[PDB]
RNA sequence: GAGGAAAUGGGAAGAGCGGCUUAAGCCAUUAGGUGUAGGCGCUUUCCAAAGGUGGAAUCUUCUAGUUCUUCCUAUUUGACC
RNA sequence: GAAACAUCUAAGUAGCUAAAGGAAGGGAAAUCAACCGAGACCCCGUUAGUAGCGGCGAGCGAGAGCGGAUUUGGGAUUUGA
């Protein structure tokens, strides 16, 4: 057994729980009717889960309510505590703009971007240089704090295929397709936002009122 | 004469678009019941939110208090939140 | 009044404008003056015919010496797009123009695109753009450009 | 001669990785390797919808899971006969 | 099946009949998107048991996009005048 692997010795690493076979004798402890006790419903099988005996149930009882919006936007919420962690890895120049590209490329925004990020403030405390973001939206504190230590957060805008050719520009030219045109903003979205996003990601910041 | 419902079953016979015949999903998936959907919402602690019942008419019957106490949201009790629970509609 | 008249485009025209009519030209031009108009008739150059690596060297450095080395980097990125095969002493002028005018960030930049284009400058340029980089609070910059220079 | 098969859910025991994991397909089969589209988590909690969003700890800081295997149950299928 | 039943389901299924071919059918936008763009047709995966339909009950259940397979357009149709 000196570092043998042979065919003859393998087992895993508890034994292996077999199936429970109902029905055969008495000795087995789950023969003549199994586990289905005598006669009835229950025992033929002809049950379907979640019925209530013909009372009015649960779920036909309570009201309905509201509406579905088709149109709701999802935007995915980054803290400043984690982008501050990340500026002290050495990971995240804290020099350079702060784009959604960014966060996507060093991993503080998950798999799936969906409409944009939302800049946080949890984690407030451990901002302790002017950092200049480009975000879809910032909540009062987040933004507060960013000034308050001389920084800038401006919203800005991409549409969906925006969105997409800022992430993923190979993926345009594996496909043979020109890069597109960023779009302005619909009358709903117009108030909400900054200025329209340049579709390379750009590493300098514009000041507000300079 | 021309009344609302009518006038919703004219425009939805016309515009809007129509079930398929025939199902294209080869894979078989769970469902739930239909009534669950507009009814209930899961929430991130593990329980499920529902909304309270009388508040559609009759508010003559009803004294102050009560008239106050439907206005608030409440949980749906464990037994029947276990069924939906495994019947898939907490994803 | 050869560009203004758009001779160049046009499609029924036969005879085309040979190497040599635009070769010393565009050289001139970057070196000894303007690089404006000799980027505007290579671009009208480009839309029939010429994709020329001579021209655009030249345009490269006429640019860089102007005072406008965004348009050095723009015609390096017609380059890349292009697949026309780019040299490593084009970077350097570009560097170094950034360098000059004070933007050690966009010195960083094109320090990047030239080491992922393929070329590897010297530690006297390395040694310049950290100390630039480092005098002008870019302590972070100057660490990555230290990492690659450790690599 | 009568508790069995697939797919999708609720769990328990065991293991891989630390974000995890592929589906159709593609290249080879004395046999495996590749394939990021997608799914879950990080993630933000109220709310019909707009809208809105400070975790803990003070004392070298704690801050997330996912995919398989086996077994018990549920739904759709003839469903123990 | 809806724990009865009548709209609904089972299901355009079983069955009957007619015609054509080794395949048939479909096919190069009076098509989708949303002010940014895609580019005929059929098949496989995902979106997703989601939007929607429904004695809004039981149930029925997409499209677009994205990843694959095949990769193809031709004709009227161009004009020196
Ligand atoms: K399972
Ligand atoms: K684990
Ligand atoms: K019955
Ligand atoms: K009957
Ligand atoms: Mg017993
Ligand atoms: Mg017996
Ligand atoms: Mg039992
Ligand atoms: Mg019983
Ligand atoms: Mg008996
Ligand atoms: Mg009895
Ligand atoms: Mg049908
Ligand atoms: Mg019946
Ligand atoms: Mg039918
Ligand atoms: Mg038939
Ligand atoms: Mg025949
Ligand atoms: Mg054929
Ligand atoms: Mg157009
Ligand atoms: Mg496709």
């Amino acid at each position: 057994a000196y570092s043998l692997l042979s065919l003859n010795d393998l087992r895993d690493n508890v034994p292996r729980k077999l199936k429970t076979r109902k029905g055969r004798g008495i000795g087995s402890g789950k023969g003549k009717t199994a586990g289905r006790g005598h006669k009835g419903q229950k025992a033929r099988g002809t049950m379907k889960f979640g019925f209530e005996g013909g009372q009015t149930p649960l779920r036909r009882r309570l009201p309905k309510r509201g509406f579905k919006n088709k149109f709701k936007l999802h935007f995915q919420p980054v803290g400043l505590g984690k982008i501050a962690k990340l500026i002290n890895a050495g990971q995240i120049d804290s020099h350079e703009l702060i784009t959604m590209k960014t966060l996507k490329d060093v991993g503080a925004i998950g798999k799936q971007i969906e409409d944009g990020v939302r800049l946080m403030g949890r984690g407030a405390d451990e901002i302790k240089w002017p950092l200049h973001f480009e975000v879809s939206r910032v909540t009062v504190r987040a933004k507060e704090v960013v000034e308050a230590a001389g920084g800038s957060v401006r919203r800005v805008y991409y549409n969906k295929l925006g969105l997409r050719a800022l992430l993923k520009p190979e993926w345009f030219e594996k496909k043979g397709r020109l890069l597109p045109k960023a779009a302005r903003p619909p009358p709903k979205q117009l108030d909400r936002v900054d200025s329209i996003g340049r579709l390379p990601a750009p590493k300098k910041p514009i000041p507000f009122y300079a | 004469n021309i009344t609302s419902k009518d006038k919703m079953a004219k425009w939805k016979k016309k515009w809007r678009p129509r079930t398929p015949i025939t199902s294209k999903v080869k894979k078989v998936k769970i469902k739930f019941y239909s009534s669950y959907k507009d009814r209930f919402r899961p929430l991130n602690d593990g329980t499920i939110l529902r909304w309270k019942e009388g508040k559609r008419h009759n508010a003559h019957l009803k004294s102050k208090k009560s008239k106050r106490r439907l206005r608030q949201p409440g949980l749906v009790p464990p037994a029947y939140a276990k069924v939906m629970k495994k019947l898939n509609f907490c994803n | 009044t050869l560009i203004e008249k758009e001779i160049i485009l046009r499609h029924q025209d036969t005879l085309e404008m040979e190497p040599s009519a635009y070769n010393p030209i565009i050289e001139y031009l970057c070196n000894n003056g303007q690089t404006a108009k000799a980027e505007v008739l290579f671009r009208q150059l480009m839309k029939r015919g010429v994709q020329d690596q001579d021209a655009l060297n030249n345009l490269i450095r006429g640019h860089a010496k102007e005072g406008n080395p965004d348009s050095s980097y723009e015609i390096l990125k017609i380059m890349s797009r292009r697949g026309v095969p780019r040299e490593s002493n084009a970077y350097e002028l570009l560097i170094k123009s950034y360098m000059s005018k004070g933007e050690p960030g966009d010195a960083k930049t094109a320090l990047d695109s030239m080491v992922e284009d393929g070329h590897v400058p010297d530690s006297s340029l390395f040694r310049s753009v950290i100390e630039s980089l480092f005098e002008d609070g870019r302590v972070q910059t100057a660490s990555r450009v230290m990492m690659i220079m450790i690599d």
